[PDB]
């Protein structure tokens, strides 16, 4: 499982405005899954 | 024409056929292929190894030399290349739309009349343009221009121009597919045949003060041993054998000792 | 008779598998290109991942 | 390298040189040279055709697809002197006079956008302009321009890239005897840089395509008659030869075809 | 080695002799020599001639077509003197007589209007029965160089290129007659060279139609009797015989034949 950063910037229409350099940062999973209850036997290899 | 009859004809043929096919086989160097100078020795020992090696080696040498100089490809045609992009694509670039790099261009010019360190400089101030464009935000990474599998193409392509930079081939970098741009594409072509063109002429500089190097060390060598005699043949073989050579006289003085090759096998005793 | 001595080497860093293992069929059909490899700096832990999905899907009832 | 099949070294050698020489030779279709798939074709007979030809003409077309990615040019090199062109003749002369073109320009500015097919359809009536300027009181002329000889060798050269998309040459229809103004010969310039344009991409998509669908029939008649052995050879064969194949793929599956030519040589009958 | 089936060295003399001069002997088409249709016949009689005598005309008119199409003469060195005429005399005579520029000369366009070209070829022969005479009405010559003689030697030089378009000539123009020099004299030429060329296309393409059509019905023929045989080298020279044929792909089906004529010779029963 991989952290990947996303560098994106707006849609157009909100980047004229002095947001033209403005990096919205959105970090995904790749690779991980969701987590909902407290895992027991697998704690060496899952890591939160 | 072709010296050395008292060789064995085999190996007169060895080395004619390695002349002939120098720009065809890998790894041009004459370091590189032990068995010609292997091949080179000379028949009854140590004994007649202790003189005749030298004037083996050292005809090798002029001969290697003569033919690189005789066969060197051109390489304005891929210089051509490199200013038609570096005009056309830079101006198109910057003054056609979002004028930034007037400097810059500045820059490409005055380092392209003849710098090569600033070349350098200058694969580093266009893969921060190539960064730019292909993804557009500004950001640093380091070597990579795109695409990672002729990334690893364009290493063996340029092993392959530095071992033979007799026989080499430009790789046509671009893609059919269109996921960066006809201008990234264009920094790509710029930067490959950048460092190609200067990975031919540094490795033909360096063949060449090899050459200039074994050939003077033979020319040491060879009169240290031919001091000994004081025959006219032998003193006629110094004064011939003991001139200085350049780059653009080793012509001149293998027609010189070709002509006078019978004295001198004569004075060889 | 070098490279029988890389293929085995190589079965032993596998996992240590016994010559029972190296007579199976992916075993008999894989040594020989896992030979033409490991010879890099590549890995150990990627073989045994290989043989273990090499293994899964040549059994599939 | 150069794996194909139980070829002999002659069809192999000849499979070399058709697809070195690709970029080379004119009209470049497999169909168009059914000499490639009778060298293609296996000695003794179909019972060993009924197989062995069917992957042998999978390696055919899976080359064949690998070098026209490896060896396309980039036609965005001509599209750029489109909109050089398009943009400054066009646009500026329907701004600067005659304030009524500026629908059509509006429609040129959307031929600027990547819609070809679209925007190269009425080229009929963005000529009808220059038929106005090159000749006073404007009729209908034929499409191509006004030199007889120049309008029959354009359509020479659209036939010629139309058959070599892969070595095509610009006309640079350009004259100092200007009967014609400067500003219609830009815009036959246009006409012929725009129809140059779509023609070698028409052309190479076509062929794309035709390649890609050759590959998947192929796929499909291999996996079908591959199906009933249940040798561990033959099903992992089955799995490799079943995996899907787009353009971006098809260089790293012959490179993995290659890795699994190793095996599949020995695991067919 | 041009390879045919089975034939006496007659025969193949007889056969090699047609398609080596077919350029040099008159009535150049297949079916004016039945003598070589005769020699095309297989030995032992009709049990050999209907499985054998197809595939021998199928290899004969499949060499016939490719020394035919390799053959083929420059036509465009006839054009250019067509448009030397057309540009330089007719459009300047008419700026300079007052004629308003008549563009029936420019409806062609291009070499592949050969339609409407007698109705060019009308109007210029009532232009030159006009320059002849000033004021003259439609008068019903077939030459308005006011020529008799020599306009029967053209019907016979124009009956000649109907035989022979592999090989052509162009006749000339005499004057002890003087009447208009550079005038109606171009005006013969003209119509003279648009009637030779025309001439020419059209029976270039009635000879290729001809043979290709030829072709198609042995390749029916010939699979229709090699159907029944379900024999492994034969349903192999099914396979080969079966393959469709255009102008372009016959060349590399006859390397294909010559090839696999290596086996189908023993292939056939």
């Amino acid at each position: 499982t991989k952290i990947l950063e996303v560098e994106v910037s707006l849609d157009p229409a909100q980047r004229h405005g002095n947001s033209v350099h403005f990096q919205s940062l959105q970090h995904i999973l790749y690779n991980g899954l969701c987590l909902i209850s407290p895992i027991t036997t697998l704690r060496r290899y899952y890591q939160p | 024409s072709i010296p050395f009859a008292w060789l064995d004809r085999d190996k007169v043929q060895r080395l004619t056929n390695f002349l002939s096919n120098l720009e065809n086989l890998e790894n041009v160097d004459l370091r590189e292929h032990p068995y010609v100078t292997n091949s080179c020795v000379v028949r009854e020992g140590e004994d007649v190894d202790e003189l005749k090696t030298l004037y083996n080696t050292f005809i090798l040498w002029l001969m290697y030399h003569y033919v690189l100089s005789k066969r060197k490809p051109d390489y304005n045609a891929i210089w051509q290349d490199i200013t038609k992009l570096q005009n056309v694509v830079n101006e198109y670039l910057k003054s056609k739309g979002l004028n930034k790099g007037n400097f810059e261009n500045m820059f490409t010019n005055k380092e392209k009349f003849e710098s090569q360190f600033s070349d350098i400089h200058r694969a580093l101030l266009r893969l921060g343009n190539s960064i730019r464009w292909g993804s557009n935000v500004p950001i640093d990474t380091p070597y990579v221009n795109l695409t990672a599998e002729d990334s690893s193409e364009i290493e063996n392509n340029l092993q392959d121009a530095e071992k033979n930079m007799l026989w080499y081939t430009v790789y046509n970098i671009n893609d059919p597919w269109d996921e960066n741009g006809y201008l990234v594409t264009s920094i790509n072509k710029l930067v490959y045949l950048g460092k190609l063109f200067v990975t031919l002429n540094q490795s033909w500089s360096k063949l060449e003060k090899v050459a200039m190097s074994q050939i003077v060390t033979t020319q040491n060598h060879l009169s240290g041993h031919l001091r000994k005699n004081e025959n006219f043949n032998a003193v006629y073989s110094q004064r011939v054998l003991q001139t200085p050579l350049t780059g653009q006289r080793v012509e001149s003085f293998l027609k010189i000792i070709t002509s006078d090759y019978e004295i001198i096998k004569s004075s060889l005793e | 008779k070098e490279e029988e001595k890389k293929k085995q080497q190589m079965l032993t860093g596998v996992l240590g598998l016994q010559p029972t293992m190296a007579n199976h069929p992916v075993l008999g059909v894989f040594l020989p290109k896992y030979a033409k490899q490991n010879g890099g700096n590549v890995d150990k832990t990627a073989f045994r991942l290989d043989l273990i999905r090499m293994l899964a899907l040549h059994r599939l009832n």
